């Protein structure tokens, strides 16, 4: 089942380390070079001189590259025995006596821990299958539905999975304990999902949760109904604490602050003279939209985007002198690499009662943000990676998760049943959190 | 100061306030405008939600900044 | 749209300076190694406009599973990058 | 022809692009195939009522042990429970 | 000939144009929900085949993926291209 021509290079220790070279230096350069010279330089066959005659695979033992579209590559194997080449656009190694990628060695993988390997194979193992998405339910302990709802958002959330494996927070960690600390307490609940810690399996580390939660806020841990907006915001603030906690030397660079934080451009505009100040910036770790009256996502953006007369705001221009109602408008001055969106469904009337907006609004799986952002802009996509909805009244519901992962796959998280689900199903869910993920920007 | 709330139909109000203004006080004046009561108002800026018992000035706010007013949805 | 070429023009052709090739991806390398980390579809200069300086990026986080071992003793999940570090 | 060309790098950057999704998907099921010669996709039910391992909703009776008074709780109750128990 | 094509890929490139066309087509497919469509087929394709072979995936992904491609894109970024070989050819 291994390609055995690359396995009869790796006889030779030496061999072996050369293969291992010249896969992380390809690799290095492929995310070093600025586009154009990776064009040029990666991405044009030595034969043909195409661009991107189908992939361009870099030759492992000369210099050379050659086209897929072609045969160009598997002419120049052919031609001088050099069966091996990197493609260019995503540094995987295909042997063209196999046809095939060599996609299932670990070390090749992982080149970029070529020098240690010897102790990372008997020191570490291969993630267990049935944990290997880290997908697992999370039981309801009485209310708990909002806040798992929010912690399977979470953990399957790249940034954090990511800040969590590294173990930023554990080496750096003074309390040093799940049941004192909150954020040790996400990353038990990481170790349980994706490792081992060796029905109701796989709760501790949720327990723990609980358990730190209550000490800080007995209302949000989970005795009764809560909202899962402000469980979030609770969340990545403990998050943001236990840095500041853990600094020697109390923009802020944790990764809340470095992931979730973007910030508004209001403006205050004279419609006497077009006078743009003063412009206010404020942060932001989300956006709350209105949806009264809306079927769409962008409809709610637009809205929220939209000049506003204040008609309850005393004006007095520094240039033009004027007194007539300021232009009020917000903007996007710096965008997050999450963006995170909760649709305000609910309102309130005027005979003193508070009532549900249930109102269906579309949400696209790509969503550009281009013509939301302040001050021409490019295309800003993100990818939608996460869905909270509620259902019920505004006074008492219950919370479910959809979440999506590698290869299109879409879960359902509804306490303890994890399930499989279809874009399409997902796209009809009445959305209460968005999450949204930064995917190009040109 | 003039600050801003974001009300819940995205319809922007304005109050008249000082850095030294409680929390409670900024929600009672709210809750002139609005009607909704000030336990049931979440004031967010910045990412946080505003706590009764500390001021404006804890959290740093300004004039002509703008907060976020929402109110919950209870689940579990 | 159905018009046919002629050729390039020779103003352009003039411009650009436009067998097989002798390029070598290997020499590659020096400029590589003064170039900062660059992602295939996130313009640079944009990202300077729009997102923050610190702003952490995942360029396509989607595109295959989280990479990790587990460590033998006490079963944590690791980045591959945390590997050599947690084995004291 | 303008069309023709125009075709042609059309063609270039799609199977380009093409081949890069289908080598990364192929790659990533050949090492899901060798590392787990039992591998067995996530169940999915069109009638939406089983998990990913083909189970039905457990459904109360389940307990957990509490770590801090020693003693079995109903799951369903534990958050009530570390109300009273942890003071 | 064969060399003018790679002529004016590489002015292409040197004019920045190349750039702006492969970004306006990869965000447009995405947006369109293409790049999931290709790896639900492509996992398909797999499940069917019973083996992860690239070759032999590749070749019954491909001409299903290109036709996948809608119009609207399709004419989009011939437009594009279109606009920018009139700048350098002679008609
Ligand atoms: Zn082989
Ligand atoms: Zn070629
Ligand atoms: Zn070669
Ligand atoms: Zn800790
Ligand atoms: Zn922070
Ligand atoms: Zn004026
Ligand atoms: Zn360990
Ligand atoms: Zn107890």
């Amino acid at each position: 089942s291994i390609c055995p021509h690359i396995q009869q290079v790796f006889q030779n220790e030496k061999s072996k380390d050369g293969v291992l070279k010249t896969c992380n230096a390809a690799r290095y350069i492929l995310n070093h070079s600025v586009p154009k010279e990776k064009f040029l330089n990666t991405m044009k066959c030595g034969t043909c001189h195409e661009i991107n005659s189908g992939a361009t695979f870099m030759c492992l033992q000369c210099g050379f590259c050659g086209c897929w579209n072609h045969s160009h590559f598997l002419s120049h194997s052919k031609q001088i025995g050099h069966i091996f080449g990197i493609n260019s656009n995503n540094g995987l190694l295909f042997c063209f006596k196999c046809e095939d990628y060599i996609g299932n060695i670990d070390l090749i993988n992982d080149a970029i821990l070529a020098k240690y390997w010897d102790d990372v194979c008997t020191k570490t193992m291969v993630p267990s299958m049935e944990r290997r998405d880290g997908l697992s339910g999370l039981i309801n302990m009485g209310s708990t539905a909002f806040m798992s709802s929010i912690l399977q958002c979470l953990i399957h959330n790249p940034y954090f999975i990511r800040h969590s494996m590294s173990q930023i927070h554990s080496n750096n960690c003074k309390v040093r304990s799940p049941d004192k600390c909150f954020s040790c307490a996400l990353d038990k609940i990481v170790h349980e999902l994706y490792g081992a810690l060796n029905s109701t399996n796989r709760q501790t580390g949720f327990i723990y949760l609980l358990t730190c939660a209550w000490k800080i806020n007995q209302n949000l841990a989970g005795y009764s109904q809560q909202d899962a907006h402000e469980f979030w915001q609770f969340i990545i603030n403990q998050i943001h604490q236990s840095y500041v906690l853990d600094l020697p030397n109390a923009q802020c660079e944790c990764i809340v602050h470095t992931v979730f934080e973007g910030s508004l451009e209001s403006s205050i505009v004279c419609p006497g003279c077009q006078n743009n100040s003063k412009t206010t910036i404020d942060p932001f770790l989300d956006l709350s939209l209105d949806i009264k009256d809306k079927k769409k996502l962008y409809e709610c953006l637009d809205s929220f985007h939209k000049k506003e007369q204040l008609k309850d705001f005393n004006y007095h221009c520094g240039e033009c002198n004027s007194t007539q109602d300021a232009i009020k408008q917000l903007g996007i001055h710096k965008l997050p690499s999450v963006l995170v969106l909760q649709l305000k469904r609910f309102e309130h009337l005027l005979n003193g009662s508070n009532r549900k907006l249930d109102d269906f609004i579309e949400f696209p799986t790509y969503l550009n943000m281009k013509n939301y952002c302040s001050t021409k802009v490019p295309d800003i996509i993100y990818e939608l990676i996460g869905i909270v909805s509620h259902k019920g009244t505004v006074n008492e519901g219950h919370y479910i998760a959809f979440c999506k992962i590698s290869g299109g796959q879409w879960f359902k998280f509804n306490d303890s049943m994890v399930s499989s689900i279809s874009q399409e199903e997902v796209l009809k869910e009445q959305a209460y959190l968005l999450f949204y993920t930064i995917r190009q920007v040109n | 100061m003039q600050i801003f709330v974001k009300t819940l139909t995205g319809k922007t109000i304005t109050l008249e306030v000082e850095p030294s203004d409680t929390i409670e006080n900024v929600k009672a004046k709210i809750q002139d405008k609005e009607g909704i009561p000030p336990d049931q108002q979440r004031l967010i800026f910045a990412g946080k939600q505003l706590e009764d018992g500390r001021t404006l000035s804890d959290y740093n706010i300004q004039k002509e900044s703008t907060l976020h007013l929402v109110l919950r949805l209870r689940g579990g | 749209g159905d018009a046919e070429i002629k050729g390039i023009k020779p103003k352009v052709i003039e411009e650009y300076s436009l067998g097989p090739s002798n390029d070598s991806w290997k020499s590659l390398m020096s400029s590589a190694k003064d170039t900062p980390l660059q992602y295939d579809h996130m313009n640079r200069e944009s990202l300077k406009k729009y997102f923050n300086p610190n702003a952490q990026l995942i360029e396509d986080p989607l595109d295959k599973p989280i990479q990790y071992r587990v460590c033998e003793k006490c079963g944590k999940p690791l980045a591959l990058t945390a590997i050599v570090d947690h084995l004291e | 022809t303008i069309d023709s060309i125009s075709n042609g790098i059309l063609n270039n950057l799609l199977t380009t692009l093409i081949q890069d999704i289908v080598a990364r998907e192929t790659t990533q099921q050949q090492l899901l195939k060798t590392r787990y010669p039992d591998l067995r996709s996530y169940y999915f039910d069109p009638n939406g009522s089983l998990d990913i391992n083909g189970l039905q909703k457990q459904q109360s009776s389940q307990y957990i042990h509490c770590e801090n008074c020693g003693r079995d709780v109903s799951a369903n109750r534990l958050a009530a429970h570390l109300q009273r128990c942890l003071s | 000939t064969a060399q003018l094509k790679s002529q004016i890929q590489q002015y292409l490139v040197e004019s920045g144009n190349y750039e702006l066309i492969s970004n306006e087509l990869k965000a447009r497919l995405l947006q369109e929900g293409w790049v999931d469509k290709v790896k639900d087929l492509t996992k398909s394709e797999m499940n069917i085949n019973e083996s992860t072979n690239f070759t032999q995936i590749l070749s019954t992904v491909e001409p299903k993926a290109l036709e996948m491609v809608s119009d609207s894109t399709r004419e989009t970024v011939l437009k594009q291209i279109r606009e920018f070989l009139e700048e350098i050819v002679d008609t």
